[PDB]
């Protein structure tokens, strides 16, 4: 109505750009340094531990079969 | 000349800031503590 | 509190309460940033204690 | 309010109650740390054990 | 004074007064009564003296035994 | 830019660097009476170069002057509270004042 | 004197948070002050009897999980 | 002092040094409902309280591990 | 954990007072300065928030007789009492804390209470106290960070004092070796280097301040500008790591998103 | 009290003494709210840097690099703090 | 000296917007006046593609030392104390325990730290004093 914004016009040029940087991105050796590490590096870097410890953790109540203190105290003299 | 400003921060080391004064009594009542102690001490023979 | 939990919303509620008394000029910038800081660190250490609570109702079923 | 040239700043007289005030708190603290020291000196540094007397 | 650790109390003694657990050794005997004079007394420094310099003297003779069962530790390491 | 001697740009670029020249000795030393001192010490070193009408030496001295400056800089300067980058910069600023524009919403 | 102890700040805090501008500026600083100072006095009644008469006390409100 | 425009700004707060003209009508109109409320708590909290080392006596537990032995 | 318990009561007296009375020195001053270089010879002015102040220091400073000596030295006693390597060394960590903490505390009350003026001299004569408002908290706190330490030591420090709410193993028990087997001089080392230290640096800053204009000595102007800006760890964390995770999130919404 | 504020009138006293104590100042130069720091007071370029910076530290304030070389008179060091919310 | 914030780009062709380097705003200077006053951005002005990073709200920018530098100054304030508690366990020079450590009877409380049957006993068991 009475344009309560008082809109910037570098402002739009910024968000306009920030909206469109797809069109702008090209697929070279740089962006496929990034791709890899992101979507084939990391998700199978969990998809070992996902699967190297998975069925293999019995914590539920995991009982101590182990002393913990020492018994016997020889001085270093 | 050196020091341009000797008549202006002269204040800085006379009257109330002069050496003396300065460090007069920062133990408050160091004596008084004494003092109380002092009636102390004859007070327990 | 009598139960972790319980001490967990106190302990969140720190942070809550001292963001805004941090941040509590909010017209000063080195102000208003501060408050974010000291939000965004404590729920790092937040963040490590919803995970050991987690592993204590795990082991030990409860959290009393 | 005026403000004269050219002078020093004189000894201050702040108001009574606060010199007293702030002695009598240094007062006790001198106070009471002569009054342990008659005490506990020797217990402090060990010279002394507590049980002996 | 307490020139000797005093009787130490059984195990069923240790549990109907609620001592600590780790001040369970030979000078037990002598912290009971000072817990009855505490609580009254209410911890205060100048209530509870001749309990606790009687127990306090006892644990150091505990110390001093365990030094006296130091060397005698010690020398066996000097055996071989 | 072409550092012009005894011109009023250099004048200001004089004034500028003596400016910041005492405010850093400001900051390391604490006591007056020894920043007196100082003061007196980089006054007696603005003066080597007073006279001087050889662009040639200006710039290498000038650059000089910086890194003194750059060096020896404070890396906790003081400032006025009140001033930017102090500690009541923009504390409680009064607000903005606008008149209300209703709207339909 | 468990119940008190607690959440009495809690009913102070709220006073001057939304009954504030009803309350004024110095009628607002010292009602929260009063809430604050009932809880420093339930805490020491509460200090008398937990360390020295060694009772412990405990109010259970209601489950949550 | 200054104008900080109080007029249509009215948060549950007040902002800006506000204080009401009626402030001593509405002030002790709080200290009634605070003090109620507080003696809600007093009753409240005496009545629902206990003591966890109290409930169950000694010779009641002594029994329970013979029970779960 | 008894010991650690007593102590932070203790600590929550003379450190509640420090920054109340300190904030009391930036209300009393009109130009509500906090550097501590535009201050000076502010004792004679107010009196009672140095006084506050002095009480608090010492009971910082671990001085016999007061709240700090009945909680703070014990704990560096039991850094020796448990006579292990990884005791040992922290004890050292905590004999130099114990050090500093007396020199710093004199270098704030001398920049502030004991030294030449450096603010202008119209400050001077409307430099005063406060309201009694502000004055009541102090004088509270002030008396509890003197005698509280005493009061309420054996109940928390106190031999064979039944804390089941806090549990000590019955092997992890070092209260006995600590107060028996550690020297005379340990139990004064803190007392002995603190009291030296500060007048040893009370001295060299009032007559001989001309060694610590550390612009001279590069390695002294590099060790204080490491320190003043605390170990780096602010420009670690900013430049390194917020400044790489944001980085991180724009790789995604440009490579990825 | 605290400060009566800072009027015009205690302001040109601060400054007064700041020119009065300056010994570089060229003896006589009766010192005038309207006397410039060039002429009536025979102040060189630098000792006008110099004259400033004490002006800036006397009020606790802190004169802009780029502000600091207009004022030329001693009604202007009066004028400009006159209309300063940081002066104290 | 002034170095930018780190993982700023030096070349950027985002098609037909405008090519300007990178200005970090917080090293602005507060006394020029500025229209946006609190973020010192004059009206109108340009945007940095990634300007988000350069802006006041962005996190503050530490520009007294080099990086590697201050890297090099707090490693090497952990190197000295590395070297002081190496030095001392090499040759083990911390002080050897006085006493025995602390010793309890009924087999070190064996049965009063949760030990059912003679078997546990050393799996709960606490120091036994042998001078029974
Ligand atoms: C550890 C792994 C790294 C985890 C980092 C998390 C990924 C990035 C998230 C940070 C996003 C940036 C942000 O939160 O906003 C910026 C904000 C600015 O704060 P700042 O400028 O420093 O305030 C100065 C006031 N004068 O910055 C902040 O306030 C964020 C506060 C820090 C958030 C946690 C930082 C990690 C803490 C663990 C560090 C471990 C070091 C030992
Ligand atoms: C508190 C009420 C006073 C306690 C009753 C009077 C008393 O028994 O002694 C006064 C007490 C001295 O305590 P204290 O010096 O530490 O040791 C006892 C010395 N025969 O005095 C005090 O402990 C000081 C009490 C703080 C005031
Ligand atoms: C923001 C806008 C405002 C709107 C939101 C305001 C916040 C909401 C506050 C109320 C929240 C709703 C929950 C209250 C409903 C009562 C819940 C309840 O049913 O209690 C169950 C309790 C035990 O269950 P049972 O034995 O099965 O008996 C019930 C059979 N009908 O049975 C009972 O005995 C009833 C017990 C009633 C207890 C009173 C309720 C206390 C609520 C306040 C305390 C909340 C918990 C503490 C959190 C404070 C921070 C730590
Ligand atoms: C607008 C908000 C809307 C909120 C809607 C929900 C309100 C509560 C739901 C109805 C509760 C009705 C009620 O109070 O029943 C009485 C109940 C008795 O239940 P009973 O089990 O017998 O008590 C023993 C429990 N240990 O008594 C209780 O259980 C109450 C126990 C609560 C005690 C803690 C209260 C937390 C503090 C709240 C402060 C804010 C509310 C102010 C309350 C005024 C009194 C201070
Ligand atoms: C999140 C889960 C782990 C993802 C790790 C991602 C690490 C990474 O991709 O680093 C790349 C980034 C620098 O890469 P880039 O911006 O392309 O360098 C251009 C220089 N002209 O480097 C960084 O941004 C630092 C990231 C460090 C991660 C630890
Ligand atoms: C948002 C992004 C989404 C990404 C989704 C990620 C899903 C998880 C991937 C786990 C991969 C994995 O487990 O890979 C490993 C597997 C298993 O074979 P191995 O490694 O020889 O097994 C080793 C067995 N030992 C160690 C016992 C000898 O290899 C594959 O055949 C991968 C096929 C999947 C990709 C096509
Ligand atoms: C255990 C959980 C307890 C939760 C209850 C807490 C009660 C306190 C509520 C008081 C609200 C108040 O005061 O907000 C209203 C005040 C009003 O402005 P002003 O600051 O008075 O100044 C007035 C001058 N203006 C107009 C320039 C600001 O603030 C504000 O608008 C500030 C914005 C942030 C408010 C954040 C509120 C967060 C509430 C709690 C989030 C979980
Ligand atoms: C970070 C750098 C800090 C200083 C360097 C430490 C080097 C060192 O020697 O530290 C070694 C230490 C001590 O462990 P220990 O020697 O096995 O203790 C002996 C085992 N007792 C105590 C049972 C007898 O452990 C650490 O690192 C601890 C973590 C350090 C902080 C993270
Ligand atoms: C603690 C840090 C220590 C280190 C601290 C940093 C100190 C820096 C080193 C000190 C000396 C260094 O050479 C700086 C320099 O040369 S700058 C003087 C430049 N001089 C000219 O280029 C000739 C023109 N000279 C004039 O025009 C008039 O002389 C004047 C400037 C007065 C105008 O004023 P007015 O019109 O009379």
């Amino acid at each position: 109505g009475p344009h309560l914004l008082r809109e910037d016009a570098s402002f739009q040029r910024y968000g306009q750009l920030r909206d469109n940087l797809a069109t702008y991105w090209k697929f070279n050796r740089k962006a496929a340094r990034n791709v890899f590490i992101f979507l084939v590096a990391v998700p199978a870097g969990l998809g070992y531990l996902a699967y190297n410890y998975e069925g293999k953790t019995p914590f539920v109540g995991k009982r101590r079969t182990e002393p913990i203190f020492e018994q016997d105290y020889v001085p270093r003299k | 000349a050196g020091n341009p400003w000797k008549r202006r921060d002269a204040w800085r080391s006379q009257g109330a800031f002069t050496r003396a004064n300065r460090f007069r009594g920062a133990l408050p009542g160091f004596f008084w503590g004494l003092g109380a102690f002092g009636v102390y001490c004859v007070y327990e023979k | 509190g009598d139960n972790y939990l319980i001490l967990f919303v106190g302990w969140e509620f720190i942070g809550v309460a001292s963001y805004l008394l941090i941040s509590f000029w909010f017209t000063r910038f080195n102000a208003v940033k501060s408050g974010l800081s000291a939000l965004l660190i404590n729920r790092f250490g937040d963040a490590l204690l919803v995970l050991g609570l987690s592993y204590l109702v795990l082991v030990t079923g409860s959290v009393n | 309010f005026k403000y004269v040239r050219g002078a020093i700043v004189p000894k201050p007289k702040v108001h009574p109650g606060y010199v007293i005030t702030s002695k009598f708190l240094g007062g006790l603290m001198w106070f009471w740390i002569f009054y342990r020291a008659k005490q506990d000196y020797p217990v402090w540094f060990g010279l002394k054990h507590p049980w002996e007397h | 004074g307490v020139s000797e650790l005093p009787e130490l109390l059984s195990h069923e003694e240790m549990k109907q007064n609620k001592i600590p657990l780790a001040y369970r050794d030979r000078c037990a005997r002598l912290l009971v009564p000072l817990n009855k004079c505490r609580k009254e007394g209410w911890y205060m420094p100048w209530n509870c003296v001749q309990e606790r310099h009687d127990y306090e003297q006892c644990q150091y003779l505990d110390f001093k035994r365990r030094v006296k069962e130091l060397e005698e530790i010690k020398k066996q390491r000097d055996a071989a | 830019k072409a550092v012009v001697p005894f011109s009023e740009a250099n004048k200001k670029y004089v004034s500028s660097l003596y400016r910041k020249s005492l405010r850093t000795a400001h900051d390391w030393i604490n006591k007056t009476e020894f920043y007196r001192v100082k003061a007196s010490e980089i006054r007696s070193r603005f003066d080597a170069n007073k006279h001087i009408n050889d662009p040639n030496e200006l710039k290498v001295i000038f650059k000089e002057t910086e890194a003194l400056l750059e060096d020896y800089a404070h890396p906790d300067p003081i400032i006025p509270p009140c001033r930017p980058g102090g500690s009541k910069f923009e504390r409680n600023i009064p607000p903005r004042v606008e008149a209300r524009i209703p709207i339909d919403v | 004197m468990i119940l008190l102890c607690i959440f009495t700040p809690f009913l102070g805090s709220l006073i001057s948070g939304f009954f504030g501008r009803y309350i004024g500026v110095n009628s607002s600083k010292w009602i929260v002050c009063l809430s604050i100072f009932v809880s420093v006095v339930s805490t020491y009644i509460l200090f008398i009897d937990v360390i020295f008469n060694e009772i412990e006390y405990t109010y259970n409100i209601m489950n949550w999980l | 002092h200054h104008i900080h425009t109080p007029s249509y700004i009215k948060p549950p707060t007040g902002g800006w040094n506000f204080t009401p003209a009626n402030w001593k009508q509405n002030t002790v109109l709080v200290l009634v409902g605070f003090t109620a409320c507080c003696v809600g708590l007093y009753k409240l909290g005496e009545a629902g309280s206990y003591n966890p080392k109290l409930k169950y006596k000694e010779e009641e537990l002594s029994r329970w591990n013979q029970s779960a032995k | 954990y008894n010991l650690a318990l007593f102590h932070l009561i203790c600590h929550s007296f003379f450190k509640a007072l420090l920054f109340m009375s300190a904030g009391s020195v930036i209300h009393s001053i009109i130009s509500e300065y906090q550097d501590i270089r535009m201050y000076g010879g502010f004792r004679q002015f107010i009196p009672l928030a140095y006084t506050c102040i002095f009480i608090a220091s010492l009971s910082l400073m671990a001085i016999p007789g007061l709240t700090g000596f009945y909680s703070k030295d014990i704990i560096i006693e039991s850094m020796y009492g448990e006579y292990t390597f990884s005791g040992f060394i922290i004890y050292w960590f905590a004999l130099i804390s114990a050090t500093c903490t007396s020199l710093y505390s004199i270098r704030l009350i001398y920049y502030t209470f004991l030294n030449n003026p450096n603010s202008p001299k119209y400050i001077y004569i409307n430099l005063k106290e406060n309201d009694i408002v502000l004055i009541t908290p102090m004088i509270i706190l002030t008396i509890l960070s003197i005698f509280g330490g005493y009061l309420l030591r054996d109940i928390y420090l106190g031999m064979g004092s039944p804390f089941n709410e806090l549990f000590i193993h019955p092997n992890n028990l070092s209260l006995i070796e600590t107060e028996f087997s550690l020297p005379s001089i340990l139990k004064v080392l803190p007392l002995i280097t603190g009291l030296g230290g500060g007048l040893i640096l009370l001295l060299i800053y009032e007559f001989n301040y001309s060694l610590f204009l550390v612009y001279n000595n590069k390695n002294l102007s590099k060790l204080y500008s490491f320190f003043n800006q605390k170990i780096m760890f602010d420009q670690l964390l900013n430049n390194l790591i917020l400044r790489s995770g944001l980085n991180i999130g724009w790789l995604l919404n440009v490579h990825i998103d | 009290s605290s400060t009566p504020s800072l009027t015009k009138e205690i302001i040109y006293d601060r400054i007064v003494e700041i020119l009065e104590s300056y010994d570089n100042v060229k003896q006589g130069s009766t010192i005038s709210p309207a006397a410039s720091f060039s002429k009536d007071l025979g102040l060189d370029s630098l000792d006008t840097v110099e004259v400033l910076l004490e002006l800036e530290n006397e009020f606790s304030i802190l004169i802009p690099d780029n502000e600091a070389d207009e004022i030329k008179t001693v009604q202007q060091a009066v004028d400009y703090i006159a209309a300063q919310e940081d002066s104290i | 000296k002034s170095f930018l914030p780190h993982f700023i780009p030096k070349n950027y062709s985002y098609g037909d917007y405008p090519r300007l380097k990178p200005e970090n705003l917080q090293k602005r200077d507060p006394y020029l006046k500025y229209d946006d006053q609190a973020n010192k951005r004059n009206f109108n002005e340009p945007l940095h593609p990634q300007q988000d990073d350069l802006d006041m709200w962005a996190p503050d920018h530490f520009d007294f030392v080099q990086d590697s530098i201050a890297l090099k100054w707090f490693g090497t304030f952990f190197g000295v104390l590395a070297v002081f508690s190496s030095v001392i366990y090499i040759g083990g020079l911390y002080p050897e325990k006085p006493a025995n450590p602390r010793n309890y009877p009924f087999s070190g409380l064996a049965k009063d730290l949760g030990a059912s049957s003679e078997e546990d006993t050393l799996l709960y068991a606490a120091k036994i004093d042998k001078s029974i």
